[PDB]
C-alpha cells in the first residue's frame, strides 16, 4: 500500500502561493528512500526529525502543500521568519515538525513572455495565523476614503504576477515547493 | 503579427475543403496555432488544435475523427482538412495564436496560453 | 468542465458598476480569460489568467474572485464599452468557452 | 425553557489507561435550554441528550458542505455533502456501522470530529471530516462546552465516577 507520494511531486500543476493546495495523507505505507536518494531535490533541509530516522517512524496524519515561489524566497519557508510571503501567504508555527522540499523547475513553469498564471498576495490587513490560508480578493483599503471597488489611490490589488522567463537570472527562476508535516 | 486566411466558400455538402492561415512577421514556426469557430449569431466554439512542433494535436468532441489539421514551418502557414461536411459545419472561421513560448514540447503541458492575437475570419459555407 | 455566465440581457444606462459572473464546474484556480466581440469583428483579447489587464485596455476593466467563481466589473461604462464578453478556461484540453453577455 | 443538571464528563479524548486534565468539558450546575427544532448555534461543543438524526454545518446550503448523521432501524449513515436530502452531490466521505435517556457530545477540533455517548460517556467513533461547523439543527436538552478544567478520579479499571471542577 504505497503511498501518492509519487502524485504529489509529479502533479502536472502545482497551485498559486495564496491558494496552496493541501492534501491529507493517512492510512498507508510511505517510502521516503526516493525522495531523500535523489538529485534533483536543491533543497531537502527541515526540522525536528532527521531526513535518515525517517522510515522508522510511525504518524498518525501525514500533511502535503504545495505551491511555486521564486528562487530566492525560498529561505522563508521555515519556522521564525519574516518577510513578505510569510507575513502574508503562507505561515508555518514555531514548533514545526516536517520536511520541506524545494527545486528548480525554469523548464516547465516559465515561459518566454511571462507566465502569469503565478500569484502572490501583498496586501492585508494584519498577519496569517499558521497553516490558515484566504483566497478572498477584494480590492485593498489603504487610505481614508473606503474604495468601493475602484482601483486608484490607496486601492491597490492585492494580488500581483511573479512573470517567470526564461530569462532572469537564479535569484528570480520558479522553484516548486512540497512541505511535509508530521504530528 | 498580421494574420490573413483564405480558402472555404461554397462547397457541396460531403466535400473537402483546406483553408490557410499564413504569418507575416512573428517566428510562427515555433509557437501555436488554434481554430476557434462561430455560427451566425451564436458564441464561440472551440475547434483544433497544433503544437508547434507538429507532434501534439487534439481536437474537439463534435467533430473528432473527421478533421486534419497540418502546417508549414518553412512558408508559414497553416491548414485544416475538412471532409464530410454537414449543415452544422456552415460557419465562420478564425486562426488564433498563443500568447507565449514554451521551449519544451511536453505532453500535457503545451497550449496553456490566451489566444493573444485573432485572424479577420472567412465565410465557410 | 462546462463555463455558466449568468447574465444573458444585461443592459445598463451610461456609467453604471456591472458585474458579470462566470460559473464553473470544477476548480481551475487562475486559468480563465475575457473576451469583448463588437458585432461582425474577430474577438478582442481582454482580462487573461484572471487577473492580469491585456496591454492597451484602460483601468477601467477589473477581474476579480477566485476558484470556480470569476467577476468582470466595470467601473464606468461608456459608448466604447458596448459589446459581447466570453469566458475561456484552458485547464484540461477540451476549451469551453462561454455564452454571451449583451450589455 | 431553562434547567439545572450535575453531569456531562467524558474521557479526556485520549485512550491511555489508568488525573487533572484541562480540556472542553461542562460547567456542573449550569443552565441547560429545555427543548420540546430551531436551528441551534453551535459554539465549541454540544451536550445533547434526549429521553433520530442531526444536521451540522454552517450555511446548510450548497455553498458550503453539510454533515449529515442518521439512524436507520439497524445501519447508521454517516454522509458530509453539499446538501439542500433533496439533492446530494460530490461529497468524500461515506460512514456505516451499527446504529447508535440516550445522551452525546460533539466536539469538533483540529479538523477531526468527536462523538461521545452513553456517566463517563465513553468514545464512540472518530471522522477526519476536516470541515467547520457553526450550526446545527436536531430531527431533548442541550447544552453548551465550555474550556474549565476538572480532575477525574478513574477507578482502577478506568471508568471515570467523580469530577471536580
Ligand atoms: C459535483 O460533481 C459534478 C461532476 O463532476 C460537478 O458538477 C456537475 O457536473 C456535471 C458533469 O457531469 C454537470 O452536468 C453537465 O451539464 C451539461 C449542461 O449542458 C451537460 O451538457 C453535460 O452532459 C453534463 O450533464 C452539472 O451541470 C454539474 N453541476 C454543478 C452544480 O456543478 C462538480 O464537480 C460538482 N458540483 C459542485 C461542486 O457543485
Amino acid at each position: 500500500n504505497l503511498c501518492p507520494f509519487g502524485e504529489v511531486f509529479n502533479a502536472t500543476r502545482f497551485a498559486s502561493v495564496y491558494a496552496w493546495n493541501r492534501k491529507r495523507i493517512s492510512n498507508c505505507v510511505a517510502d521516503y528512500s526516493v525522495l531523500y536518494n535523489s538529485a534533483s531535490f536543491s533543497t531537502f533541509k527541515c526540522y525536528g526529525v532527521s531526513p535518515t530516522k525517517l522510515n522508522d517512524l510511525c504518524f498518525t496524519n501525514v500533511y502535503a502543500d504545495s505551491f511555486v515561489i521564486r528562487g530566492d524566497e525560498v529561505r522563508q519557508i521555515a519556522p521564525g521568519q519574516t518577510g513578505n510571503i510569510a507575513d502574508y501567504n503562507y505561515k508555518l508555527p514555531d514548533d514545526f515538525t516536517g520536511c520541506v522540499i524545494a527545486w528548480n523547475s525554469n523548464n516547465l513553469d516559465s515561459k518566454v513572455g511571462g507566465n502569469y498564471n503565478y500569484l502572490y498576495r501583498l496586501f492585508r490587513k494584519s498577519n496569517l495565523k499558521p497553516f490558515e490560508r484566504d483566497i478572498s480578493t477584494e480590492i485593498y483599503q489603504a487610505g481614508s476614503t473606503p474604495c468601493n471597488g475602484v482601483k486608484g489611490f490607496n486601492c491597490y490589488f492585492p494580488l500581483q504576477s511573479y512573470g517567470f522567463q526564461p530569462t532572469y537570472g537564479v535569484g528570480y527562476q520558479p522553484y516548486r515547493v512540497v512541505v511535509l508535516s508530521f504530528e | 503579427v498580421q494574420l490573413v486566411e483564405s480558402g472555404g466558400g461554397l462547397v457541396k455538402p460531403g466535400g473537402s475543403l483546406r483553408l490557410s492561415c499564413a504569418a507575416s512577421g512573428f517566428t510562427f514556426s515555433n509557437y501555436d496555432m488554434n481554430w476557434v469557430r462561430q455560427a451566425p449569431g451564436k458564441g464561440l466554439e472551440w475547434v483544433s488544435s497544433i503544437s508547434s512542433s507538429s507532434t501534439y494535436t487534439h481536437y474537439a468532441d463534435s467533430v473528432k475523427g473527421r478533421f486534419t489539421i497540418s502546417r508549414d514551418n518553412a512558408k508559414n502557414s497553416l491548414y485544416l482538412q475538412m471532409n464530410s461536411l454537414r449543415a452544422e459545419d456552415t460557419a465562420v472561421y478564425y486562426c488564433a495564436r498563443d500568447r507565449a513560448y514554451r521551449l519544451g514540447e511536453l505532453s500535457s503541458l503545451w497550449g496553456d496560453d490566451a489566444f493573444d492575437i485573432w485572424g479577420q475570419g472567412t465565410m465557410v459555407t | 468542465v462546462w463555463m455558466t455566465q449568468s447574465p444573458s440581457l444585461l443592459s445598463a444606462s451610461t456609467g453604471d458598476r456591472v458585474t458579470v459572473s462566470c460559473r464553473m464546474s470544477q476548480d481551475i484556480s487562475s486559468y480563465l480569460a475575457w473576451y469583448q466581440q463588437k458585432p461582425g469583428k474577430a474577438p478582442e483579447l481582454l482580462i487573461y489568467a484572471a487577473f492580469t489587464l491585456q496591454s492597451g485596455v484602460p483601468s477601467r476593466f477589473s477581474g476579480s474572485g477566485s476558484g470556480t467563481e470569476f467577476t468582470l466589473t466595470i467601473s464606468s461604462l461608456q459608448s466604447e464599452d458596448f459589446a459581447t464578453y466570453y469566458c475561456q478556461q484552458y485547464y484540461s484540453f477540451p476549451h469551453t468557452f462561454g455564452q454571451g453577455t449583451k450589455l | 425553557y431553562t434547567n439545572s443538571f450535575t453531569r456531562g464528563v467524558y474521557y479526556p479524548d485520549k485512550v491511555f489507561r489508568s488525573h487533572s486534565t484541562q480540556d472542553l468539558f461542562l460547567p456542573f450546575f449550569s443552565n441547560v435550554t429545555w427543548f420540546h427544532n430551531p436551528v441551534l448555534p453551535f459554539n465549541d461543543g454540544v451536550y445533547f441528550a434526549s429521553t433520530r438524526g442531526w444536521i451540522f454545518g454552517t450555511t446548510l446550503d450548497s455553498k458550503t458542505q453539510s454533515l449529515l448523521i442518521v439512524n436507520n432501524a439497524t445501519n447508521v449513515v454517516i454522509k458530509v455533502c453539499e446538501f439542500q436530502y433533496s439533492s446530494a452531490n460530490n461529497c468524500t466521505f461515506e460512514y456505516v456501522s451499527q446504529p447508535f435517556l440516550r445522551e452525546f457530545v460533539f466536539k469538533n477540533i483540529d479538523g477531526y470530529f468527536k462523538i461521545y455517548s452513553k456517566s463517563a460517556l465513553e468514545p464512540l467513533v472518530d471522522l477526519p471530516i476536516g470541515i467547520n461547523i457553526t450550526r446545527f439543527q436536531t430531527l431533548y436538552y442541550v447544552g453548551y462546552l465550555q474550556p474549565r478544567t476538572f480532575l477525574l478520579k478513574y477507578n482502577e479499571n478506568g471508568t471515570i465516577t467523580d469530577a471536580v471542577d
